[PDB]
């Protein structure tokens, strides 16, 4: 593999210009990105539940802290989601 | 990329986690949106199913809830609404992979029952909780038609019971059964077909038989499904003989995961004793039909180690109580219901000390339903310093007003210690002799209560402004026969947009004033359900009969009767 059991888990592999040296190391040791790159179900899983415990129970705003993302939402677009949210889906 | 965020939220399933990230940004929104598995709408008027479906266009379960909790007490009057065939119409042509429909206190017709079982190929969860407006042909064409059909729950509805060949319907072929309630149904199914659906349908875990199944036929189905977690029993009635007893004991007994156990109609106490190699790992006990006396229910609950939930008739009594509290120490919840609740003068030997004993004994208590005839401030005082853990709590003292017995004094300062130390108290339900300064206490120290429920209490338009001041996670007020009016409901005409919804009925809201919060609050519907003809033909003064309103996203609806009027 360039950045047979453990290979075969991939099912891309089953040459990655796609992933870092540093990163692969990680992935036969075994970050979503590879994972996703590389179809391991289960790697995926793993890194994709770690992310949805990062969310859940966190406001809007204390996700966008948490990741990197601006609100691209206008004020009166904000307002109308929020309370069809909380109105008709609470 | 867009695949790896919705793989993260296949993990995000809460309703209210999953509205969080629908507000991060923009393209959250749009994954979050399309990946949507379930909607939980808590009012159906609060926003029309083309809305939903537009917006959330691969849902598989939907709840919807109609009619609010005074239609129990036959507060909302015949054809009010609810209506929900215009979602299974809407639904029928949009969300064909649709699975699972929850509804509760909706009106639901055999036109409703006939679109589902022809519209949605995968369908396979159907609870009819509380609802009415169907027959057994309804019941007839699903089991006919939804081949692979999981659970039929019928819970407290009222159906129209035209016969019980209904549940003949099922063809040889249908084996995918898990949860059965057809506790609500007054006709006979036949019994032949019940014993060859059983047999047949590995996979059923939740029996819930009717009345008209004798407890003479019991060890038949048990015999059959041996996997079983929940019974409910048909008639619980026989002549006493060694052989019936002794079918039953050894079908129950071969039942290893049998943890919660309901029915027990006409509960000849000679009988009961059959269940007792269930009783070691029952959770669930509802002994609210049985009507079988205090030492009867004690040998019972004397082997029932890990109880969590008793639902059970004052019959219990004080010392009954007394055995739960020492002998019970996971239990979580406990509803005590009145046996004969138009007499005045006590039946039972059943006062505030039994509650007093179980919030002493039982740690774990967190939910209760007491019907009782009398009680003090001390009593109260004592439950909630016990018990400061306290979720759910619900007193209904028989005798409207009655003060505490004792020092005949209003019940204030024994709700008030609920509210003051139980910190995350989300239901109340009060009763007995109170004034405004019970509210002033609620206002104050209620701040995690969610719905609060009042019947002859308070003496004027404070009481309720100090609720609506105050209450800072109020969902549901509902209201009845109290001094409130005008005034507290105007004041505070905002607090309205931030819950479910408001119920007021024979209290002292004028016409006038119900007219002034319609124009004030174009975003409510504020519902005027008076059964004496126009209000015009009346002075503006005048109180109406009731008042409902609601926080919508869609608008006065289309299908008022003659008798409600939106303002
Ligand atoms: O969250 P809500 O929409 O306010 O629903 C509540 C909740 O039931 P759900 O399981 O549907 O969330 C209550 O459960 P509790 O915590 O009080 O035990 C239930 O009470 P019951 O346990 O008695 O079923 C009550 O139903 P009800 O008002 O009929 O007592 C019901 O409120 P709804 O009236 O809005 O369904």
């Amino acid at each position: 593999l360039k950045s047979e059991a453990v290979a075969l888990e991939s099912q891309t592999i089953a040459p990655l210009p796609n992933v870092t040296s540093k990163i692969l190391a990680k992935v036969i040791e075994y970050l979503i990105l590879a994972a996703n790159y590389l179809n391991i179900k289960n790697l995926l899983d793993l890194t994709c539940q770690t992310v949805a415990d990062m969310i859940k129970g966190k406001t809007p705003e204390e996700i966008r802290t948490t990741f990197n993302i601006k609100n691209d939402f206008t004020p009166e677009e904000e307002e109308e989601v929020r309370r069809e949210n909380q109105w008709a889906f609470e | 990329p867009e695949e790896v965020l919705e793989h993260v939220f296949s993990f995000i399933q809460l309703d209210k986690d999953r509205n969080s990230v629908s507000l991060v940004c923009k393209s959250w929104y749009e994954i979050e949106r399309w990946c949507r598995r379930k909607v939980f709408i808590g009012n159906c008027y609060a926003v029309s199913p083309a809305t939903v479906i537009r917006r959330f266009p691969k849902v598989r379960s939907v709840e919807l809830k109609g009619k609010p909790h005074f239609a129990d007490f036959n507060l909302v009057p015949d054809g009010w609404g609810g209506y929900v065939y215009p979602w299974i119409e809407a639904m029928s042509s949009s969300y064909t992979w649709l699975e699972e429909i929850r509804l509760k206190r909706m009106v639901v017709t055999d036109d409703c029952l006939e679109l589902i079982a022809k519209s949605f190929k995968n369908f396979k969860v159907l609870v009819l909780s509380s609802c009415e407006g169907f027959s057994t042909d309804g019941l007839a064409a699903i089991a006919a038609t939804c081949r692979n059909l999981k659970e039929l729950d019928l819970r407290e509805s009222d159906v129209d019971d035209v016969s019980g060949h209904w549940l003949s319907h099922f063809p040889d072929t249908y084996t995918s059964l898990v949860s059965l309630n057809i506790s609500c149904l007054a006709s006979e199914v036949s019994f032949s077909a019940l014993e060859r659906l059983v047999t047949r349908c590995p996979n059923l875990k939740s029996l819930k038989l009717n009345r008209a199944v004798p407890l003479e036929k019991l060890a038949t189905l048990l015999q059959r499904a041996p996997q079983l977690e929940e019974l409910g029993t048909g008639g619980y009635t026989a002549e006493v003989r060694p052989d019936v007893y002794s079918g039953l004991s050894v079908a129950l007994s071969g039942c290893k995961e049998l943890r919660c156990l309901s029915g027990f109609w006409d509960a000849v106490p000679a009988y009961l004793p059959a269940v007792y190699s269930v009783c070691s790992r029952l959770t669930t006990l509802n002994l609210s039909y049985a009507t079988v006396q205090s030492y009867d229910l004690v040998k019972l609950l004397c082997q029932c180690p890990k109880l969590q939930r008793l639902w059970v008739l004052d019959y219990i009594e004080d010392a009954g109580l007394e055995v739960l509290a020492s002998t019970c120490k996971d239990l979580r919840e406990l509803r005590v219901f009145p046996s004969e609740p138009f007499v005045m003068e006590p039946n039972v030997a059943l006062t505030e000390q039994g509650l007093v004993s179980v919030s002493m004994g039982c740690p774990k208590l967190e939910s209760v339903l007491y019907f009782c005839r009398q009680m003090t401030n001390a009593a109260l005082i004592t439950i909630a310093r016990n018990r400061p853990n306290m979720t759910r709590f619900r007193l209904c003292i028989i005798e409207p007003k009655a003060p505490d017995y004792l020092t005949l004094e209003p019940l204030d300062i024994g709700f008030g210690a609920i509210v003051e130390h139980c910190k995350d108290l989300r239901r109340l339900s009060l009763s007995g002799l109170l004034t405004d300064k019970v509210f002033e206490y609620i206002g104050t120290y209620a701040k995690k209560m969610e719905m609060l429920s009042v019947a002859f209490a308070g003496d004027s338009d404070l009481g309720m402004h100090h609720v609506l001041s105050g209450c800072d996670s109020l969902r549901k007020l509902e209201i009845r026969d109290c001094p409130f009016g005008d005034k507290a409901l105007l004041a505070n005409a905002s607090k309205l947009e931030t819950m479910r919804s408001l119920w007021m009925s024979s209290c002292s809201v004028s016409f006038g004033a119900c007219k002034l919060l319609g124009q004030k609050m174009p975003k409510l519907n504020v519902e005027v359900i008076d059964e004496r003809g126009a209000p015009d033909s009346r002075p503006e003064s005048c109180p109406v009969e009731r008042v409902f309103i609601y926080r919508t996203v869609a608008g006065p609806r289309f299908d008022m009767p003659g008798f409600v009027w939106n303002m």
